[PDB]
RNA sequence: UUAUUAAAAACACAGCACUGUGCAAACACGAAAGUGGACGUAUACGGUGUGACGCCUGCCCGGUGCCGGAAGGUUAAUUGA
RNA sequence: CCUUGAUGUGUAGGAUAGGUGGGAGGCUUUGAAGUGUGGACGCCAGUCUGCAUGGAGCCGACCUUGAAAUACCACCCUUUAAUGUUUGAUGUUCUAACGUUGACCCGUAAUCCGGGUUGCGGACAGUGUCUGGUGGGUAGUUUGACUGGGGCGGUCUCCUCCUAAAGAGUAACGGAGGAGCACGAAGGUUGGCUAAUCCUGGUCGGACAUCAGGAGGUUAGUGCAAUGGCAUAAGCCAGCUUGACUGCGAGCGUGACGGCGCGAGCAGGUGCGAAAGCAGGUCAUAGUGAUCCGGUGGUUCUGAAUGGAAGGGCCAUCGCUCAACGGAUAAAAGGUACUCCGGGGAUAACAGGCUGAUACCGCCCAAGAGUUCAUAUCGACGGCGGUGUUUGGCACCUCGAUGUCGGCUCAUCACAUCCUGGGGCUGAAGUAGGUCCCAAGGGUAUGGCUGUUCGCCAUUUAAAGUGGUACGCGAGCUGGGUUUAG
């Protein structure tokens, strides 16, 4: 409806591209960005500083013309901002004490929702969750809980 | 008291949101703020135990249980001046502070609940055979018709605008002439206590006399055609002469110049408004002769055109 | 910006290759064309259309 | 108190409250020594808000600041399959 | 991390079923089903196992389970048991580093400092380099041009028609708009064909369904906004198709130029049709970005002693909301009434002369209301003029200075006259009146409110006039409003 308004609205996305560019490689892969984007990203900052301008101005150019909600939705849950990400921790967590407290009553709604639950390996898990906590040892364990929940939480596969 | 068991399990799409907002969409009968209420009462749980903190944030997989109470009009004893009573017609001399239809906030007396009492059978026509609104604040005779054949020809005879209705007021100013008034009313834009008038609003007619004149008062009749909603005072606020003693369409309070005491406490005695109907004019639904009573001018007015009579005729005098 | 632009690299051993652009989403099928190839002196098939 | 247009309702004021501070105290002046605080010791010192006295200071932790807790995710220098 | 053997209880179910393939058999007298302890897993629900006792054998679709096997052969996942390897983390003891603004002694008739003993901490704290985080506390900057306002916005490039005054070009806060694509077919060739709208007839079927017969040869269509063209059709359909090709390209046009467009024709290899010929994109005009610097391929082009290599160069190529679109940084938002400096009437406000949109004043046209009777008195729908003291805009400026509003003193001028004066008409009996004309000689108020101009009120007279005087008068006064600094 106004030029200046997608001028704005353009260069908000700029910035948001700027933004992936200073962003570690390990945490890069993360979110679900195509491979064309991908490989304009790593070469994005071995570029000399005038190139990354050349470069913005690519990686603005072919992220425009495409849909932008779920990589801005996706960055913002690696950034752990988005409120949905939060609560979904906190659930996350919930569902621990529930789990490793009583390891029988809990495990019914997980298979229930989600149908790729491993439910052979994770009465194993709880009973040694019950073993260590029991024997008050530190938990070793008791991460790799919540890592297999928070993996299954974005359909690991 | 309607103590009936409310449990429900929450969905997967309440995700990252409160408590009060969660029950709402699963009991669409009962909103936010009555939720949050039995929420700080500690009678509700949620995963068997109970909450006390309404901004607590719920995704799914719990089990919520409401185990509380829940829960057309009850008519009520209330002191009525019958004015003539038989088999077609009611005519009443509502006194005041009474309104004729109840709302959200008065369940029990009222008019129609009073009529509910004095006949309980009258359920049965509509709005228990009122046919004209008026002010509580404002006393005067109402017309009730007991047939619902005579609810027919009533309500074809304001359409047609053939009963006659008469009003007697009392405004501020030194009036000179009577008149007719004619300007279109509409809802105001932003008080929606008030009913100002607008170019583009309803159209309405109303005729204006004078009997006598006061000091800064007049009392004056008048006959008004349409009975809407406060339409009597508008029309004659919008000639900037607004009733005496109106709060809420009247003017701001100027006693005059050289005003004895005694006359200034009888506008604060006389808190309510300015307004009554003497006469009234009806025709019989199945014989056709016309009726004629008249409404005795309440003790109020009385002593209020008595303390303007005696201060017009010694100040001015 | 919904066009993506391509590259098309002569069948033969020759590494000349040609740019134009095609619409992937409505045609993702691979084009069958065939151009002047300049290196080879004669015309060769063109393939590998993104 | 504005020398040299504003002497006031402005500043300050004893009091009140919060917070920081266990002595080689906090903080300030200082590349540092060292000094002030103080040759004092939580009924002491510093910072902030208000400003006699009487009646009182109600609700809210959402964002920022502060404290504690850390279950978890991201994260450089470092080492070099 | 290297084998070492177990290890996987939602459910019906002989019952502590792990996923991916083969699978109706492998194993065993190089000595077995099934009975016991030892060690041990262990949710004692159950299971593995050295030993010999024992002296010749075990399964699997079985019906059921979402899923069928301790019938075996493998990649293996998780949990975990015991050695050896590597590296971390936590806790305890000590002193010899280090600290000690603890005590004591000496230099030393010394609250500095140093040296010595002891006590207390102690490899802690602290310090040096790098690094993560915080960090307007501090430092250097940026906040482009066009006009708008309580705060914010919009425009900057290209294209179409008109404005545009018949070569070209021609601006404005002039009126209408569009583009940042798309097409491997919607290009080329060859062949073929020609609609809107309406009449009659015709079934569900209607204002299109597709049409049979008709005036129309394009008012239809031409991917999209508009314009100009399009019948040889550029509009429509089908076969083949890649000329949307490589190196060029005389010449011309447009711009100051970078650039952009047209482009006959040559060499090669192609597609179409038999051939003559056409094809270097789309009917055309917007669909875009010069250079610097980055990725890829080629070029032994060069390769800081030799041979390489690294690097550089050239060519093609994808590389901009560089959108401020001839593109100052790769990297930048605001205020200053606390401001300052150098300039400008190149640029606002008040006043002055253009102006009459709006509104005030005069006149004319005269239907109608007016006891008869239009202008005795009004007068609807309109028109022509004048100061112009409201509400406004235009070029001219005193920014190296044009001091306000109001009050006091002082007045002056014009008459569109407030009184006095002379009259006309009167629906003017007299007084008292109303309108109009002439007449500026004189006079034309005192107090409360508010800084007031104005106005209200109180009270007099003949009235307490209207305007110019830059809405007079601060090199006469006043500083009450407006009033920098608190």
């Amino acid at each position: 409806v106004s030029k200046s308004e997608i001028k704005r609205d353009a260069e908000e996305l700029k910035r948001l591209g700027a933004e992936i560019v200073d962003l570690g490689k390990n945490a890069l892969d993360k979110i679900p960005l195509d491979a064309d984007l991908r490989a304009a990203i790593e070469l994005a900052q071995r570029i000399k500083m005038e190139g990354r301008r050349r470069q913005l101005q690519l990686i603005g150019k072919m992220l425009r013309q495409r849909d932008v909600e779920p990589i801005r939705q996706a960055l913002d849950k690696l950034k752990n901002r988005h409120n949905q990400q939060v609560v979904l921790f906190h659930k996350l967590e919930n569902l621990r004490d529930r789990l490793i407290d009583q390891g029988d009553d809990a495990i019914a709604e997980v298979l229930n929702l989600w149908p790729d639950a491993d439910r052979q390996q994770l009465r194993t898990l709880i009973r040694n969750a019950k073993k260590e906590k029991e024997g008050n040892k530190p938990p070793k364990s008791a991460r790799q809980i919540f890592q297999y929940l928070r993996e299954l939480a974005e359909n690991e596969g | 008291a309607q103590r009936v068991q409310l449990t429900a399990t929450v969905s997967e799409n309440q995700l990252g949101q409160r408590l009060d907002q969660a029950l709402a969409e699963m009991f669409p009968d009962y909103s936010r703020s009555r939720i949050k209420e039995w929420i700080l009462d500690q009678r509700v749980l949620v995963n068997g135990k109970v909450c006390d903190k309404p901004k607590e944030k719920v995704l799914g997989g719990e089990q919520v249980a409401i185990n509380a109470e829940i829960e057309r009009f009850e008519p009520q004893d209330i002191p009525l001046d019958i004015v003539y009573e038989d088999e077609d017609i009611i005519i009443i001399n509502k006194p005041r502070d009474l309104v004729v239809h109840p709302g959200a906030g008065n369940p029990d007396g009222t008019v129609l609940n009073a009529l509910l009492h004095y006949y309980p059978p009258i359920a049965d026509v509509p709005r228990a055979g009122i046919v004209h609104r008026l002010d509580k604040d404002t006393t005067g005779l109402m017309v009730v018709a007991k047939t619902v054949p005579a609810q027919t020809r009533l309500v074809e005879s304001l359409q047609r605008r053939e009963i006659t209705r008469e009003y007697e007021a009392v405004a501020i100013g030194h009036m000179t002439a009577g008149g007719t008034v004619d300007e279109p009313i509409s809802r105001h834009p932003t008080k929606r206590t008030h009913m100002a008038v607008h170019p583009m609003g309803k159209p309405a007619v109303t005729h204006y006399r004078i009997m006598e004149h006061f000091r800064v008062h007049t009392r004056l009749r008048l006959r008004l055609e349409t009975g809407r909603t406060h339409q009597i005072r508008v029309h004659m606020a919008h000639i900037t002469h607004p009733l005496v003693g109106d709060p809420v369409y009247g003017g701001r309070p100027r006693p005059p110049k050289g005003a004895s005491e005694a006359f200034i406490s009888t506008l604060r005695k006389f808190d309510r408004q300015a307004l009554h109907a003497t006469m009234l004019r009806l025709y019989h639904p199945i014989s056709g002769i016309e009726m004629e009573w008249h409404a005795p001018i309440p003790q109020d007015m009385v002593e209020l055109i008595e303390v303007m009579r005696a201060d017009f005729e010694e100040h001015k005098d | 910006g919904i066009r993506e632009k391509i590259k098309l690299v002569s069948s033969a051993g020759t590494g000349h290759f040609y740019t134009t652009t095609k619409n992937k989403r409505t045609k993702p099928e691979k084009l069958e064309l065939k151009k002047f190839d300049p290196v080879v002196r004669q015309h060769v098939i063109y393939k590998e259309a993104k």
